[PDB]
RNA sequence: GGUCCAGACUCCUACGGGAGGCAGCAGUGGGGAAUAUUGGACAAUGGGCGAAAGCCUGAUCCAGCCAUGCCGCGUGUGUGAAGAAGGUCUUCGGAUUGUAAAGCACUUUAAGUUGGGAGGAAGGGCAGUAAGUUAAUACCUUGCUGUUUUGACGUUACCAACAGAAUAAGCACCGGCUAACUUCGUGCCAGCAGCCGCGGUAAUACGAAGGGUGCAAGCGUUAAUCGGAAUUACUGGGCGUA
RNA sequence: GAACUGAAGAGUUUGAUCAUGGCUCAGAUUGAACGCUGGCGGCAGGCCUAACACAUGCAAGUCGAGCGGAUGAAGGGAGCU
């Protein structure tokens, strides 16, 4: 199916995230529909933590698209702040 | 790997073995001894193989 | 790597002061600083163009203690950034961790001082800083760790900084040997003796 | 911490390795290369400026001169690995090794073959041996090489 | 990393009779001037199945090797004129190596030893409570609360203490182009060379030694592309005699 | 407010000169190789040749809440011990 997850950026031990739409069996940093946001494990400073577009992703989850589990846990957070 | 195949962990104090893992083929007589330090095993056999070279 | 030895040779050969003792006794007194360095001391030996722009580059790297690979990234952003190339490598050579804390009087040389800095015993911002290529922004606070305030090498550099000329950009608070940086020290605050000129026609070629 | 004036004689630290020129000698020592051959008028044999000269006697008329003399070793590798290797303790006895040597025909293989009851010798190219062979058997007493 | 047929090539065999496809990750032989470990874990992000625990995953996350590249940091800092001893050159007066060394006094980055110490972690099991679903204080789903439980890397990043200057500089070049020069050997030899060209008895060009100039954990050489080349000229060339 | 800003020549044909014209050099780059030398770390890279042949391990399994069957715990017990 069509689903959002994590696709994995940066360097070693220093990771960053790509809120990514992809169709699932496609590689994890290969080719997406559509990114929708950032994920920052350790952030610090000026650096945001998490963000994302509410529009979209509220979009995409209304066209039938499953999250993983981080992206649930991700977005549920970001929607209750 | 002992006389007859099998392939085997441990080998004692007077057991002969076939060691696989050399990087050249060597010859009769010489002996063979644990480093158990990767650096030190490494230069000694690049001096080694410079003197032997030196003296063919 | 570092150039570790006889740091008088070049003053010789640059032809000019050129500091690198701590100019408490003199240049003049200590290697009859008018002839090059070796056996061929006494000829002049007019010398070209390219030579001309050799030793202006020599010389200014040699006075802020730099190689080469580092002095060329240095012209390479001073090309990029906006603004006279020419005055903008002397602009980002004089911001060096090192060269402020040489200007600061903490040390009576830039070997000395980037002995103090290499060897954990300077904040910036009230944390360790210990690379001598940090560039220093305006309003920066160099201090010295406390368990380092009790050095002679500062008490001597300090006093014998007190008579070298004012710098007039930076302000080193002296009883606790705390610094500040006000800004860049523009083009004018500078010996107008280098020709950036010759450097920037060097490398322009 | 102005200067002080040196009084008494100067002191190196002279490096020796297999072998030395008296010239490199004297150079280490500071002194003229004449003297050095001198000295040798005085002592023995005397030697000339190029001649190959060995490491005793070379440590010998360093120490004869008032010098700290540290040597080095050619190949220092083997002995750093050498000495950090060997060093243990406890001992346990070992099953013996054993070697069958005779003339060409005498039956050391069969006798082999018999002890271990694996006939060998009807292969063999030449029905001859020409590898050398090691096995590790359980007699009716105990493990032989 | 499925089936069938045919083929080339290897192998098994008890001679009746079958099997194989590393251009997956390690690894071997071979070819070559030349390119690495039979490593660890599913802790993280993904994928398959499951309802859910969970199972699988040479993807992935990490470790090992190699100056292959880029970047950063060390190999100490100040004072020190008997301008020591030795080397080299000399007009035999001296000059230079050179504040360089020694001496004196400081500092401990990195490396060594000891002790502290995050972040990568979302979740899962159990127990309780409240809402919705019904017909139901059932099961179940969802908020929350309490307890328990998870990290290969890993002796993590980072931080503090101890000792001592202690553990760490080489490579190319010096006739012009092109920064940097003299002596000694040799004598159209031995040799050098990118192009002009050097060497036939005073060679700043060969080979050493003193000195110096460039770079510097690298420095040179070889191979290859563009540039300079307006030398295929669109931008931007020419054709009387080149 | 920014997203640019940018262009060097020299040696060699002659007794000397100007032109034409070729050769060579000074720069920046490599998945590089070789020679000499070699302390540390961070981030990357690593069969360009034989789509040559491959010993040995691992790289794709899961569902008992779809279905028979056989494996048959702890226990409740019953008898003898
Ligand atoms: N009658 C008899 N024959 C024997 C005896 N031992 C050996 N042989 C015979 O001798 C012949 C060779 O014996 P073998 O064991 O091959 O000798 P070898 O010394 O091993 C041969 P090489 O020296 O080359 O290794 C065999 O054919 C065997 O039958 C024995 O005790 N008795
Ligand atoms: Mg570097
Ligand atoms: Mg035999
Ligand atoms: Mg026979
Ligand atoms: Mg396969
Ligand atoms: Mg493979
Ligand atoms: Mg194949
Ligand atoms: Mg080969
Ligand atoms: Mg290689
Ligand atoms: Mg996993
Ligand atoms: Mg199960
Ligand atoms: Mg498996
Ligand atoms: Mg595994
Ligand atoms: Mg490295
Ligand atoms: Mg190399
Ligand atoms: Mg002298
Ligand atoms: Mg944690
Ligand atoms: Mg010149
Ligand atoms: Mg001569
Ligand atoms: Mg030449
Ligand atoms: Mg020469
Ligand atoms: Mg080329
Ligand atoms: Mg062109
Ligand atoms: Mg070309
Ligand atoms: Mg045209
Ligand atoms: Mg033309
Ligand atoms: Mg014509
Ligand atoms: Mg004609
Ligand atoms: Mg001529
Ligand atoms: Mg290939």
């Amino acid at each position: 199916m069509v689903t959002i997850r994590l696709a994995r950026g940066g360097s070693k031990k220093r990771p960053f995230y790509h809120l990514t739409v992809t169709n699932s069996r496609n590689a994890r940093d290969g080719r997406f529909v559509e990114r929708i946001g950032f994920f920052n494990p350790v952030a610090t400073g000026g650096e945001v933590r998490l963000s994302v577009d509410q529009e979209r992703a509220t979009y995409w989850l209304g066209q039938g698209a499953q999250p993983s589990e981080r992206v649930a846990q991700l977005l549920k957070d970001a929607a209750k702040a | 790997l002992d006389e007859n195949g099998k392939p085997i962990k441990e080998a004692g104090p007077s057991i002969p073995v076939e060691i696989l893992g050399l990087d050249g083929t060597p010859d009769a007589g010489d002996e063979m001894t644990v480093v158990a330090d990767e650096k030190k095993a490494r230069e000694v056999a690049l001096f080694r193989q410079g003197k032997f070279r030196e003296v063919k | 790597a570092r150039y570790i030895g006889p740091k008088c040779k070049l003053s010789r050969r640059e032809g000019t002061d050129l500091f690198l003792k701590s100019g408490a006794r003199a240049l003049d007194s200590k290697c009859k600083a008018e002839n090059v360095p070796g056996q061929h001391g006494q000829r002049r030996g007019r010398l070209s163009d390219y030579g001309l722009q050799l030793r202006e580059k020599q010389k200014v790297r040699r006075i802020y203690g730099v190689l080469e690979r580092q002095f060329r990234g240095y012209y390479q952003e001073a090309s990029r950034r906006k603004g006279s190339t020419g005055e903008n490598l002397l602009q980002l050579l004089e911001c060096r961790l090192d060269n402020v804390v040489y200007r600061m009087g903490f040390g009576s040389t830039r070997s000395e001082s980037r002995q103090l800095v290499s060897h954990k015993a300077i904040t910036v911002n009230g944390q360790t800083v210990n690379i001598p290529s940090y560039q220093v922004k305006a309003g920066d606070v160099v201090a010295v760790r406390e368990k380092s305030k009790n050095q002679l090498r500062i008490a001597q550099a300090l006093e014998l900084c007190g008579q070298r000329g004012r710098v007039e950009w930076v302000e080193v608070d002296l009883d606790k040997k705390a610094g500040t940086f006000k800004s860049a020290p523009a083009r004018s605050d500078l010996s107008a003796d280098i020709n950036e000129n010759l450097i920037v026609e060097l490398y322009s070629k | 911490h102005g200067f002080q004036n040196p009084t008494g004689p100067i002191v190196r630290e002279v490096n020796i390795g297999e072998t030395i020129t008296v010239a490199e000698l004297a150079a280490q020592m500071s002194v003229k290369g004449a003297e050095v051959v001198k000295f040798m008028f005085k002592m023995g044999s005397p030697v000339t400026i190029n001649q190959v000269l060995d490491q005793e006697t070379a440590q010998l008329v360093a120490e004869e001169l008032g010098h700290k003399v540290k040597l080095v070793s050619e190949n220092a590798l083997e002995e750093q690995l050498a000495e950090s290797l060997k060093f243990e303790g406890e001992a346990v006895t070992r099953a013996p090794v054993v070697t069958v040597m005779g003339h060409v025909d005498h039956g050391k293989t069969s006798l082999l073959d018999y002890i271990r009851r694996a006939k060998v010798a009807a292969g063999e190219a030449g029905g001859i041996t020409q590898h050398i062979g090691a096995y590790h058997v359980e007699t009716e007493r105990g493990m032989v090489t």
